[PDB]
């Protein structure tokens, strides 16, 4: 439940990018700065 | 028009503890069988708080800061405080808010206020009626006006014991000043009970004030004007760690400050209210 | 993966595109500390006015942030800063704009829309009479207006102009028509941000299927189907026991929905094999 629940919260973490949503650095930002910080989400999470 | 008292005078500030007070709702979010732990603008527990006794010639509303967000408190019989002016230099030099509960309406202005030195509610006491907003006499520059729906409230004075407790807290960000309402009945003798009640947003106001200090508006009782019984406090509020303890319902159902000992700060570690006996590990000094 | 069947777009009262005068059409604009507060409600709106004006010359959002509309009042505030001071007007970033004159909300954010106006709003000798705050006992928070007339204590103490080493609390900005860029007034639209809503229109609850949605305040897609869930009256939404959107009240019809996620899952693939023979079955 532990090993669950950590996989769970470092999905909120920002990573560096502006916010730790995917979809508001896609839809929100300008499409230059959103594949800047999609680049940092996927790297954070996929090594975690 | 700007009038005084025969005689101000300072209030008892008899020393309390709130001991679970300002405790709200700070989101829109549902959440239910759950526990969430969270930092706000909270008043901290067991808050070292003074009565402010306002009785009869006693009228404590100077300028007290604000600085972030305040708490406030009142247990009430003659329905005293009912108004709040915000802003940065409280005369007619800056641009100021006026939040009165006028017993008809809540009238909201924001602007450059003709400000009394002296901010009360013109009431006559034998009926608990509104004569003038005697806080202010005109106004420039506005950014903001704000008549609520109608009610009435009796504002005379009462004897016996407090029956109306309010509890409200106030803060500043994004122009919208934030004010919630918390409320219980109560039958009080002296300065406040304690007790776990909770606050709903009630207001979101643009007002666009620099907000660094606040008056409170007590209410003048006179048939040379005077006042009558109430015990009001004045609260800080502090960014600080709180669990919040959600039944089936969504209703915040008790809390733990985890600032004020080391068992409270453990609560907030094990993420519950039941730690059993060991040593568990916390942060590092 | 399930691929989506519907698109569920649920608000409130729908208006047209206003016209907004406020937003592109003003001749004459203040100073920054005294700014004038200009709103929009009610109004599905986009801005494209901003764009198209024969007013202005800048064209920059805080430029796809036009769209950033699904919230709260928009206020169309108008000033009139220096080139060196267009800068300084951010949400945060406190410049001698931002930290005393004019400072922006950063929830969502607009448009700050200028126009190079050397040849009305300056002169070759500085037009001094527009000013800006650069020192005051307290910083603005975001969202904030300071209408001070007033002369000035520089430290707190009781030291106002006309007295002596007493401090005005306004610098000129020297619009100098015989400068370059940095020195030169323009007059500014922001867009404040902090009821509008771009992308709103209505259409029908496709209930228990997997569709699209947008809300008021929430996207996504999922399956949509009503709800038991106690939602307080200032409640808009609610959350699972992560961190998940899982139900919603209707910003139309008040009707408490559940959100649950469109359906997924693995592969396997049973086969005897190649040998014994040439079929699969699957899980
Ligand atoms: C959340 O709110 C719901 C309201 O919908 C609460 O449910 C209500 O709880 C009361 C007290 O438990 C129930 O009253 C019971 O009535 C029976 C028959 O009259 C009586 O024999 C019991 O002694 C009791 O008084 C009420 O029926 C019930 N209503 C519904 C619709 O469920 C619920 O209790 C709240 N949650 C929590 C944790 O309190
Ligand atoms: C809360 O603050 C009050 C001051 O307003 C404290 O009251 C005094 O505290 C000092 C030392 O703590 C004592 O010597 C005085 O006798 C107290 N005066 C009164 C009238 O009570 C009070 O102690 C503070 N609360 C706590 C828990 O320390
Ligand atoms: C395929 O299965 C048969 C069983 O009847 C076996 O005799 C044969 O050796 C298998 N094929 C190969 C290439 O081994």
């Amino acid at each position: 439940a532990q090993a669950l629940n950590t996989l769970v919260k470092q999905l909120s973490s920002n990573f560096g990018a502006i916010s730790s949503v995917l979809n508001d650095i896609l839809s929100r930002l300008d499409p230059p700065e959103a594949e800047v910080q999609i680049d940092r989400l996927i790297t954070g999470r996929l090594q975690s | 028009r700007c009038t005084t008292f025969d005689d101000v005078q300072a209030p008892n500030y008899t020393q309390h503890t709130s001991s679970m007070r300002g405790v709200y709702y700070p989101d829109e979010i549902f959440r239910s069988d759950t526990l969430y732990l969270t930092q706000d603008l909270f008043l901290p527990f067991y808050s070292n708080v003074t009565g402010f006794h306002t009785i009869n010639h006693t009228f404590g509303n100077p300028v007290i800061p604000f600085k972030d967000g305040i708490y406030f408190a009142a247990t009430e019989k003659s329905n005293v405080v009912r108004g709040w002016v915000f802003g940065s230099t409280m005369n007619n030099k800056s641009q100021s808010v006026i939040i009165i509960n006028n017993s008809t309406n809540v009238v909201i202005r924001a602007c450059n206020f003709e400000l009394c030195d002296n901010p009360f509610f013109a009431v006559s006491k034998p009926m608990g009626t509104q004569t003038h907003t005697m806080i202010f006499d005109n106004a420039f520059n506005c950014t903001f006006e704000y008549i609520s729906d109608a009610f009435s409230l009796d504002v005379s004075e009462k004897s016996g014991n407090f029956k109306h407790l309010r509890e409200f807290v106030f803060k500043n960000k994004d122009g919208f000043l934030y004010v919630y309402k918390g409320y219980q009945p109560i039958d009080v003798v002296r300065d406040l009970p304690s007790g776990f009640n909770t606050l709903k947003p009630i207001f979101k106001l643009p007002l666009g004030i620099n907000i660094t200090n606040f008056r409170a508006i007590l209410t003048a009782f006179s048939p040379i004007w005077g006042t009558s019984a109430a015990a009001y406090f004045v609260g800080y509020l502090k960014p600080t760690t709180f669990m919040l303890k959600y039944d089936e319902n969504g209703t915040i159902t008790d809390a733990v400050d985890c600032s004020q000992n080391p068992l409270a700060e453990l609560k907030c570690s094990v993420k519950s209210f039941e730690i059993d006996k060991g040593i568990y590990q916390t942060s590092n000094f | 993966r399930v691929v989506p069947s519907g698109d569920v777009v649920r608000f409130p009262n729908i208006t047209n595109l206003c016209p907004f005068g406020e937003v592109f059409n003003a001749t004459k604009f203040p100073s920054v500390y005294a700014w004038e507060r200009k709103k929009i409600s009610n109004c599905v709106a986009d801005y494209s006015v901003l764009y198209n004006s024969t007013f202005f010359s800048t064209f920059k959002c805080y430029a796809t942030k036009l769209n950033d509309l699904c919230f709260s009042n928009v206020y169309a505030d108008s000033f009139v800063v220096k080139g060196d001071d267009v800068r300084q007007i951010a949400p945060g970033q406190t410049g001698v704009i931002a930290d005393y004159n004019y400072k922006l909300p950063d929830d969502f954010m607009g448009c700050v829309l200028a126009w190079n106006t050397r040849n009305i709003d300056a002169t070759s000798t500085g037009n001094y009479n527009y000013k800006y705050r650069y020192l005051r006992h307290g910083k603005l928070r975001p969202f904030e207006r300071d209408i001070s007339n007033v002369p000035f204590s520089p430290d707190g103490k009781p030291c106002t102009p006309p007295a002596l080493n007493c401090y005005w609390p306004l610098n000129d900005y020297g619009f100098y028509t015989t400068t370059g860029i940095g020195y030169q007034p323009y007059r500014v639209v922001v867009l404040s941000f902090e009821t509008v809503c771009g992308p709103k229109l209505s259409t029908d609850l496709i209930k228990n299927q997997c569709v699209n949605f947008n809300f008021n305040g929430l996207t996504g897609t999922g399956v949509l189907t009503p709800s038991s869930k106690r939602f307080q009256p200032f409640q808009q939404f609610g959350r699972d026991v992560s961190d998940f959107t899982d139900s919603v009240r209707d910003p139309k019809t008040s009707e408490i929905l559940d959100i649950s996620p469109c359906a997924f899952g693995g592969v396997s693939v049973i086969t005897p094999g190649t040998n014994a023979s040439s079929e699969v079955a699957v899980l």
